[PDB]
């Protein structure tokens, strides 16, 4: 490469100027950032770069010299090597297709079917319909808000009768458990005309997920005990376990196999019988079989993944949209990529709330949600001392009525003038304009000789001066003296009543219990001692501690 | 309290154990009630309470609840100091590489996995994937894939293969990797394979693996899974005036990390589109790296006010960081500062301290003494009394002050005599009165300068100002024994005016009965201060064994010298005061007073000299007037002659006889000669012009011109400055050396018109600007030499070696420049040195050569003395007391615990302040005196002519008289025609040898016919036609223009007899033929005679740098560009393949590795023949010698002698004197590194650079054993690389790149046993150098009990 | 501060071909066959200091 001759040139001369670095660069290096990083490479190894008795020192090195030389030899071929976040993201966002010109409705139909598959999957579950009849009865028996179960449908009282009708249909479906299959299809087709509340639906889904997790955990307790500890064979356990799934022959008639592995599961025999009874018992706790609800939530997760794998595409396109929208606040005290990230999160938010039913184009509404979320995150995490969002709106309207009142009234706004033009009480506007200013950095370069900073002059208001600690130890010694000039009655009771040379100062009753006397005697004793201490010969030394 | 400082990585469990609680929200405080918001960056629940012993809500405020964790807000009731040590932790939901261990260059992450850097940073930012044990199918461990490669991998290779992305992948990679397995594979690849540099890098990686195993580090800790947040009171958010807070940038950086981490948690729990998740992980990584070291991966972010936010790495590193600016030098209590004035009434140990500046520095002592004496009841009454300045406080203060020294310190404390301890004297005013004699120590005048005062508080600290740092104990400069109590300018002129004489003054020639009567005559007004007179003075002499034998006599002196004699202490002679007493003589008088009478008599002599000088300078009334600059009346005719010659040259230039540059040079030469003429005229008019009458006619004496008296006494002035006042100003100079030809022919006494003044302002402003830098970059050399040579301490009274330096006078050119008494004074000899006839056992081995033994040495005229040096001392981690000699100032012998390294650096750097900041450049022997001839490399032949010719190469000839001492030294060429030859004692007026640079002879051994063998013209020789003599010449040339047929072949001149037999070279059976390289014209013919070394082949035909850069470069040990190659091995030489820039120079030893050969840059003038036996440690081509060359060839004493002589050349060029002990110490730190030639029984690597002291001790204890040690080879480094290698990472992080040092320490897991001066100062302990050295020895004895 | 292109590239960018460029920056020495093999057209001043 040519930069090799440049490094050896700098090492020959002992320096390297911006002219030679601009010459010897890879010609098509169009990236000023990697330019800066490669000059920082050639400098971070040493030689040092400049722009024009140069005897200071070398500073480095035989270890980092060949390191930076290796990095240079590699970077001579570093073609697509911007290597910064803001440009890497733009690359990987423009690289993806902008395949969105009213294909949004096709994506929406995909989501529509995928979200109805999860609907029918749950609605084929007996215990969930029991839960729904439960909540119809409770929500109409005043357990929650009267519409705390359903998001409308395709009316309090005819709806309650509708739900009684659904309850009758499902309870006869339960009554007629073959004969149960047709009645559960009745169940599914009769619930298929309804629509639940997404929060109740969410608990539904999470309960299905706990079903799945617990069934797979008992799967683990069955398998890992022998299929992972005794090394239970794979394909025979497959063709026997799944394929039977109910009877005692899968385990009880398999312990009688006497195979090289069936001579290994007599250990876990009673344990896998517990697992068998748990299988059949959880089938009760769900009402129907394990296989049924299992493939139910399986096809439901199929539909959910089908839905999610389209929100991905539209968030790709609309994230190009978000990088479009975000650029109006590049100087709002927030990073640009953080702006784009808040916009992306709001974009997912709007994608799950975008509707084709109004026939509205995607951009105008997703940009609504995106401007909302981006201004939200700006107001939230752009200032160290968080003022709430309404305070930011108030300071903004104050500023917007400030530029106006300046261009009109000539001179300047004022709290009198602003409380005039704005509807505030002339004093919270005071505190608002007190609040708006930013903390100056403690590393501000001060206008001094030593390159001093603002953090060097910030004094300390909590420290007690060593004249004020040696004016407390002197006081402790003085009080120990003046208390020594006293009976053990007064001395003990005063050290105890106050915190003198002791732990927590007790009240009168505690002092009395220590002295077996009632509180009024304690008060008389302490008053006696303070009287005795008030006169000189016991007061001159303490009093000099009072500069008042 | 605590032993060494251990360092390593931080386990995420260790970082969770440091923390007192997670930090989940980016909240600093509430905006109305400024209490910490949460559970945020400022939290009372994690980082302790925000007020002392006070819960946050207020439910718990009494001390009785001490320690409680309040039920409401869980804020542990405790001190608010607790808010300054508790740490938090942020829990990164995704891993995050430590930027220190990914950009450390070499990347520790990168070089551990052996995955190159760009691959790592390409898997990092999710640009690619990296397999991690991708099953038994296709791939390598660290095989990086592109995205689509991984996509197609998951198709054809579904599972049993796992490639991750991002920092998670690097974490899994480091985790799965097993260090001992790969280390074994590296063993196999290192010992089953031989590819030199590949195995160098291989073994470097191997050493890194073994270090990562030796330490407790695990490689998977280089990825931050858990991030600890600094305690809040280190990154505080403080209320300013106006409610606008002030925050350190670390709050910004912690907030940016915490928001991004919370958003990554959010997006992870939304199943977000994974490109957005990639962006969040990337941004969080960038945020953590801005937090750890901003501006280390990309561009600094940002800051909020358009300036790069500083991060923790910025908090440590940088000139304005934490290791440097409050760790090594900090602000200090009990200290003041004031304008210094003079106050000549002070004794040399005391200084005036203002009452107002003393009542503030001693307030603790005054409060204590008031409360003690009962004058004030308590500390508060005492404070009030001092606050109103009661009448008794001045007695209490005079009692506090009495024996309490204070440290006075000027701003640029270049040398250690810049912080001196004085006893204070409560003076009235607000200006410190500083004793005049000390101002040369401080380098301080009273043009407004200020000084800082400190109070040594404790007992042990205020006996060090009394015993070490006191003004009276320090009268000698540590850089050279000469007393720095030199009286400077009013004192030397008072003494010059006093101790002088006039040809006829009042009371001349009257016998006086002692100094007392002379003083009474002078005070009475009956006899002048300089009236020649006879006084009976009685002087003492203690050459007796301590006893002073007296002697009285009528000296013929003056009244001034008489009065001055009363001041001199007892045991000094009268000739010390019986001259005119300039400044040089005035400080020599003090040096003799010291070297006879110790310290206390000299200390009293100093202020006596000072008081009497000031007194008689004031008595003299020596003013200065405008008539005291008597311009010589011959100046006008000299300038007329100069203008005449210049006009002559201008006409000869207009005539076409000289170039323009030649006219410029001739004009400048004329004006320079005229300026020297006018200055000599003005000085001849000034110095002697006083003409007086003694008993008649007239007589001239030394002038009493006030300005001449200042110039001659040495108080102020020279000939140059008086010349500018009286003669002409001569030629100015533009800043770049361009001498102006229009010379200022005026002085300041007469006017300067506009043009001359404007001309002079050029050099004026250049000089001013140059000393505006030399003040700014004041002590950079002392800093660079206190970095390399800091931790040396005299730690042993004797190592007991026998190795030293053969110190002798620097007898160069003519008479010596530096005698033996200068350079052997104060050093202990290495071996018993006998007389030249040996006569006795003159000087024992370990006798400190003080003044008496130097007397002994230069009575016997001893010329060479072996004296122990510090670069040969056998001590470990230090220097023996005897291998350093006598210590200056204190002047007895260095006592163990001297920090000789700091002193050596300061003594090379304070004198260096007096040197030029720029680096500047500059037939028959005229042998001088009578003496004998001295031969080195004696191989000479007497021609038939009778004169001598050196048949050797480097024969050095010396003129050495009957003294035993060498008096002249000379380098003789290869066979000059010596009029005088070998051992021939001759006298002056007799040249020792004639020569000619157009004549370098190839003189032979024997006489005989010069046949021509191995000579065929057209291939090696050239046809030089004798148009000058009428013959033919075949001159020897190389293969430069002749073809390659016989190009390498040398033209052999066969010196044979008249019969035709090959006469041998007497000594070796190879006959007396010569193979000739070019540059030697041959005027012989084939079959022609020559006498005993007749002219066979004849070869036809002082700048010194001096700037302080010529000392930074002398010490930095670099390589010159004309590097004189030397003789690597003994034996004979062969020349081989030519015309390449490296002609083969083979060296066949006598009995060694005979095929030895090297390269020769054939642009060079090679100045040695091929038949002469090369001697090891000898030069071949002539040019500047390289230090590393000498160090590898002739020995450590060779390099030390070279470095010492070069630095002493540049120091003696400016007259600035510095001892050589200091440069030997800097060298001893310079060549601190050994290298392993043979591994041997030793246990270092093959070619490993190890600490020479380490290899020394190891192979020494093996030599005590039965096993062969390692054959080391001593390196030689520059100060800025000998300092780079330091044992303790604390000091190394102090003066180096901090991130590199702490990364290396963290990976290696170094343990810093604090045993250096620069480490202990940082950790607040006693330096193990001086007063605390006994303490550190007791600590080392307690440890390992 | 970009890379140092040669100095004739800008002369070419100004639509100067090589011939008038060399006519711009140089002088001219004339040779001709005046019956003896390209005689030189000598100038007095130009042969100074040679
Ligand atoms: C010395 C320096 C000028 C040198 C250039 C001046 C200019 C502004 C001064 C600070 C501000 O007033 C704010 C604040 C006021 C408090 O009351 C006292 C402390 C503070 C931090 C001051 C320290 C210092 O005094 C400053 C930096
Ligand atoms: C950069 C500028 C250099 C001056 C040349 C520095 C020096 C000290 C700084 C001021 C002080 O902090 C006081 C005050 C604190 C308020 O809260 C914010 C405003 C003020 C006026 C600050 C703004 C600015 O930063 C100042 C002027
Ligand atoms: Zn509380
Ligand atoms: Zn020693």
């Amino acid at each position: 490469s040519q930069l090799k001759l440049l490094v050896t040139r700098g090492k020959e001369q002992g320096y390297l100027t911006y002219a030679e670095v601009n010459d010897h660069l890879p010609e098509d290096i169009v990236d000023s950032d990697q330019i800066e990083d490669i000059i920082q490479m050639i400098n971070d190894m040493g030689i040092q770069v400049m722009e024009e008795l140069m005897l200071a020192e070398n500073t480095a090195d035989e270890d980092a010299a060949e390191a930076a030389a290796q990095v240079l030899s590699s970077v001579e071929s570093e073609i697509g090597r911007t290597t910064d976040p803001v440009r890497m993201y733009m690359r990987e966002m423009g690289t993806v297709e902008l395949l969105t010109r009213e294909g949004e409705i096709d994506i929406a139909k995909r989501i529509e079917d995928g979200i109805n598959q999860v609907q029918c999957s749950v609605a084929e579950y007996p215990e969930a319909i029991t839960y729904l009849l439960e909540q119809y009865d409770r929500v109409e028996a005043e357990e929650a808000r009267l519409s705390d179960l359903i998001t409308g449908f395709v009316d309090p009282e005819l709806a309650r009768e509708k739900f009684a009708e659904l309850r009758a249909q499902y309870v006869v479906t339960r009554d007629t458990i073959a004969t149960a299959q047709e009645e559960i299809l009745k169940l599914s087709e009769v619930f298929k005309q309804f629509r639940l509340v997404p929060k109740q639906f969410d608990y539904l889904v999470n309960s299905m997920r706990v079903m799945m997790d617990r069934v797979r955990t008992q799967e683990r307790l069955i398998m890992k005990l022998c299929v992972e500890q005794c090394k239970m064979p794979k394909k025979n356990f497959i063709t026997l376990f799944t394929g039977n799934e109910t009877s005692d022959t899968w385990f009880n008639a398999a312990i009688a196999m006497n195979k090289p592995w069936s001579e290994k599961l007599h250990d876990v025999s009673e344990e896998v019988h517990r697992a068998l009874q748990k299988l059949q018992q959880i089938e009760e706790e769900t009402g129907l079989t394990i296989e049924q609800v299992k493939d139910i939530n399986r096809r439901m997760s199929i539909g959910e993944a089908k839905a999610r794998r389209a929100k991905k595409e539209m968030v790709e396109a609309n994230l190009r949209l978000v990088i479009s929208i975000a650029k109006k606040y590049t100087n709002r005290g927030l990073q640009f990529l953080d702006l784009i990230q808040e916009g992306n999160i709001g974009l997912m938010k709007a994608v799950d709330k975008f509707e084709y039913r109004r026939g509205y184009k995607f951009s105008t509404y997703a940009t609504w949600w995106i401007r909302q979320a981006i201004t939200r995150s700006i107001a939230d995490q752009a200032r160290t001392i968080r003022i709430p969002v309404h305070m930011i709106e108030t300071i903004n309207k104050l500023n917007r009525i400030s530029r106006q009142m300046l261009q009109e009234m000539g001179r300047e706004p004022t709290p009198e003038e602003l409380a005039e033009r704005m509807l505030m009480p002339e004093d919270k506007i005071r505190k608002v304009l007190k609040i708006a200013k930013e903390p100056i950095s403690m590393e501000t370069p001060i206008g001094d000789d030593e390159d001093s900073h603002l953090g060097d002059f910030i004094e300390d208001t909590t420290l007690e001066l060593p004249l004020d600690s040696a004016t407390t130890e002197s006081l402790r010694a003085a009080t120990h003296d003046v208390l020594a000039g006293l009976t053990a009655r007064e001395a003990k009771v005063l050290r105890m009543r106050f915190g003198i040379d002791m732990n927590t100062d007790y009240t009168l009753e505690e002092v009395g219990k220590q002295f077996d006397v009632t509180r009024e005697r304690i008060r008389q004793i302490e008053a006696k001692a303070l009287r005795k201490l008030r006169h000189p010969s016991r007061s001159e030394v303490l009093r000099s501690f009072l500069d008042d | 309290e605590f032993d060494a400082i251990k360092i390593a990585l931080a386990s995420p469990d260790m970082i969770r154990s440091w923390s007192f609680g997670e930090v989940k929200k980016p909240e600093t405080i509430n905006y109305r009630t400024f209490k910490p918001e949460r559970d945020g960056l400022f939290c009372a629940r994690i980082f302790g309470p925000v007020k002392d012993y006070e819960c946050l809500c207020g439910k718990y405020k009494r001390l009785k609840h001490r320690g409680v964790i309040c039920e409401k807000c869980g804020v542990e009731v405790t001190q608010t100091k607790v808010r300054r040590e508790r740490m938090g932790h942020i829990e990164l939901a995704s891993p995050t590489a430590h930027i220190w261990f990914l950009k450390s260059l070499p990347s520790r992450i990168g070089l551990l996995l052996d995955m190159p850097l760009r691959d790592i940073e390409r898997v990092l930012y999710f640009e690619s994937y990296v397999v991690i044990e991708g099953g038994m199918t296709n791939l390598e461990r660290q095989q990086i894939l592109t995205e689509e490669q991984y996509l197609d991998a998951l198709e054809e290779f579904g599972d049993e293969f796992d490639a991750k992305m991002g920092a998670e992948a690097i974490q899994a990679l480091l985790k799965s990797m097993d260090l001992e397995q790969e280390c074994e594979q590296l063993r196999e690849e290192l010992n089953e394979t031989n590819s030199e540099t590949k195995r160098k890098k291989l073994t470097k990686r191997i050493k890194l693996l073994e270090a990562f195993v030796q330490s407790g580090n695990k490689p998977e800790w280089m990825i931050l899974t858990v991030l600890p947040v600094l305690p809040p009171d280190l990154r505080p958010l403080v209320p300013l005036d106006g409610g606008r807070f002030a925050t350190s940038d670390l709050n910004d950086l912690y907030r940016r990390v915490i928001n991004r981490n919370n958003r990554l948690k959010r997006l992870l729990d939304l199943a977000a589109p994974d490109i957005i998740v990639r962006n969040e992980k990337r941004m969080l990584q960038e945020a953590v790296d801005a937090l750890l070291d901003n501006g280390r991966r990309g561009r600094a972010i940002t800051g909020s006010n358009k300036r790069p936010l500083k991060s923790l790495a910025d908090m440590i590193k940088g000139k304005q960081g934490r290791f440097r600016q409050n760790l090594l030098g900090k602000r200090v209590d009990y200290s003041g500062r004031s304008v210094i004035t003079v106050g000549p009434y002070l004794r040399l140990h005391q200084c005036g301290l203002p009452k107002k500046m003393a009542l503030e520095l001693f307030k603790p002592f005054i409060y204590g003494k008031l409360e003690l004496r009962g004058l004030a009841t308590t500390i508060k009454a005492a404070k009030k009394m001092v606050e109103r300045e009661e009448a008794v406080v001045w007695d209490i203060l005079d009692e506090v002050i009495r024996e309490h020294p204070v440290l006075l310190n000027r701003a640029p404390t270049l040398h250690r005599l810049g912080i001196q301890a004085f006893e204070p004297v409560l003076i009235e005013g607000k200006a410190i009165q500083l004793h005049p004699l000390v101002c040369a120590a401080y380098n301080a005048d009273f043009d407004g300068d200020q000084m800082a005062v400190h109070v040594p508080l404790t007992l042990e600290a205020q006996l060090e100002a009394r015993a070490l740092m006191m003004s009276t104990n320090n009268i000698l400069s540590p850089a050279n024994g000469e007393p720095i109590i030199v009286p400077s300018q009013d004192v030397v002129l008072g003494l010059y005016y006093m101790t002088r004489d006039c040809v006829n003054a009042k009371g001349e020639g009257m016998v006086l009965t002692g100094p007392k009567e002379a003083e009474r005559l002078y005070r009475s007004g009956l006899a002048s201060l300089h009236a020649r007179v006879k006084v009976r003075i009685t002087e003492y002499e203690k050459d007796a064994n301590g006893e002073l034998v007296a002697k009285t006599s009528l000296k013929d002196t003056t009244v001034g010298r008489a009065i001055l004699w009363m001041i001199v202490p007892k045991g000094l002679p009268y000739s010390i005061v019986n001259q005119a007493l300039g400044k040089k003589a005035i400080s020599k008088m003090l040096n003799t007073c010291y070297r006879i009478l110790g310290l206390k008599p000299t200390v009293i002599f100093a202020d006596q000299i000072m008081y009497t000088g000031f007194a008689y300078a004031a008595r003299s009334g020596a003013s200065v007037g405008i008539d005291d600059m008597v311009i010589p009346e011959k100046k006008h005719e000299i300038i007329s002659e100069a203008e005449a010659e210049v006009a002559e040259i201008q006409e000869q230039f207009q005539s076409g006889l000289v170039t323009a540059g030649e006219r410029y040079n001739k004009v400048i030469d004329i004006w320079a000669a005229a300026n020297d003429r006018v200055s000599k005229a003005m000085m001849d008019n000034l110095q002697t012009e006083t003409v007086i009458n003694r008993d008649g006619q007239e007589e001239k004496q030394v002038s009493f011109n006030s300005i001449y008296m200042m110039a001659d006494s040495g108080a102020r002035g020279s000939a140059a400055q008086i010349r500018q006042l009286a003669g002409m100003r001569g030629l100015m100079a533009k800043p770049d050396g361009s001498i102006i030809e229009t010379p200022i022919t005026a002085n300041f006494r007469e006017g300067l018109n506009v043009l001359q003044y404007f001309i002079s302002t050029h050099g004026a402003r250049k000089g001013l600007a140059d000393t505006a830098l030399k003040t700014a970059n004041s002590g950079y050399l002392t800093r660079r030499l206190v970095d390399v040579a800091q931790d040396l301490v005299v730690t042993e009274d004797d190592c007991g070696t026998h190795e030293g330096i053969m110190m002798t006078p620097v007898i160069e050119g003519g008479d010596v420049k530096e005698p033996l008494r200068d350079r052997v004074l104060g050093r202990v000899t290495a071996e018993d040195v006998l007389k030249p006839g040996t006569a006795d056992i003159l000087v024992p081995r370990n006798t400190l050569l003080h003044e008496q033994w130097c007397d002994l040495l230069e009575e016997n005229s001893v010329d060479a003395v072996k004296v122990r040096s510090v670069v040969s001392c056998d001590t470990d981690f230090g220097v023996c007391a005897h291998c350093y000699g006598r210590d200056l100032a204190r002047g007895h012998i260095i006592n163990k615990g001297e920090a000789i390294g700091v002193i050596a650096a300061q003594s090379i750097g304070e004198p260096g302040t007096q040197l030029t900041m720029r680096t500047f450049h500059i037939s028959s022997i005229q042998v001088k005196n009578k003496g004998s001839i001295k031969l080195s490399n004696v191989k000479s032949v007497v021609n038939s002519s009778g004169k001598l010719v050196i048949t050797s190469r480097n024969t050095e000839l010396k003129l050495i008289d009957e003294f035993g001492r060498t008096k002249e030294s000379y380098k003789v060429p290869y066979g000059a025609v010596l009029a005088k030859g070998d051992g021939e004692q001759v006298a002056g007026g007799e040249t020792v040898a004639n020569w000619d640079p157009h004549t370098m002879p190839v003189i032979t051994e024997v006489s005989g016919f010069v046949r021509f063998t191995d000579m065929i013209d057209g291939q090696t020789i050239t046809r030089q036609t004798d148009e000058l003599t009428g013959l033919s010449s075949l001159v020897v040339l190389d293969s430069a223009e002749r073809t390659a047929g016989g190009k390498d072949l040398r033209p052999a001149l066969k010196i044979v007899d008249a019969q035709g037999n090959d006469v041998l070279i007497p000594g070796t059976d190879m006959p007396a033929q010569y193979f000739l390289p070019g540059k030697a014209i041959v005027q012989l013919e084939d079959g022609v005679q020559i006498s005993s070394g007749d002219t066979l082949a004849r070869i036809p035909q002082k700048d010194i740098t001096g700037g302080l850069p010529r000392v930074a470069d002398l010490f930095e040990a670099r390589r010159p560009k004309e590097p004189a190659i030397l003789a690597e091995i003994s034996g004979i030489v062969s020349f081989g393949k030519e015309t390449k820039g490296k002609r083969r120079l083979v060296i066949t030893p006598v009995d060694g590795s005979d095929p030895y050969e090297e390269m020769i840059p054939k642009w060079r003038q090679l100045n040695v023949f091929e038949g002469e036996r090369v001697e090891r440690g000898d030069v071949i081509s002539d040019g500047p010698e390289a230090p590393h060359d000498i160090l590898r060839l002739r020995g450590v004493h060779a390099v030390t002698r070279y470095i010492v002589n070069e630095v002493q050349d540049v120091y003696r060029l400016q007259g600035v004197k510095i001892n050589d002990k200091h440069i030997e110490v800097i060298v001893r730190q310079m060549l601190r590194k050994a290298t392993i030639v043979n591994a041997g029984s030793s246990d270092f690597l093959e070619g490993e650079q190890v600490e020479y002291s380490r290899v020394k001790i190891a192979n020494r204890e093996l030599e005590a054993n039965g096993k062969v040690g390692a054959t080391y080879s001593r390196d030689l480094l520059g100060i800025t690389k000998a300092s780079l290698a330091t044992e303790s990472f604390i000091s190394a992080a102090s003066f180096q790149e901090t991130t590199r040092v702490l990364t290396e320490a963290a990976v290696a897991g170094k343990r810093d046993e604090l045993r250096g001066l620069k480490e202990n100062v940082i950790v607040g302990r006693l330096i193990p150098a001086g007063t605390g050295y006994a303490y550190h020895q007791d600590r080392m004895r307690r440890r390992a009990a | 501060r970009r890379r140092k292109l040669p100095a004739t590239i800008i002369l070419r960018a100004l639509n100067y071909t090589t011939e008038q460029i060399l006519d711009l920056f140089f002088e001219k020495v004339i040779f001709e066959i005046r019956d003896n093999k390209l005689q030189m057209e000598l100038v007095p001043e130009r042969l100074r200091g040679e």
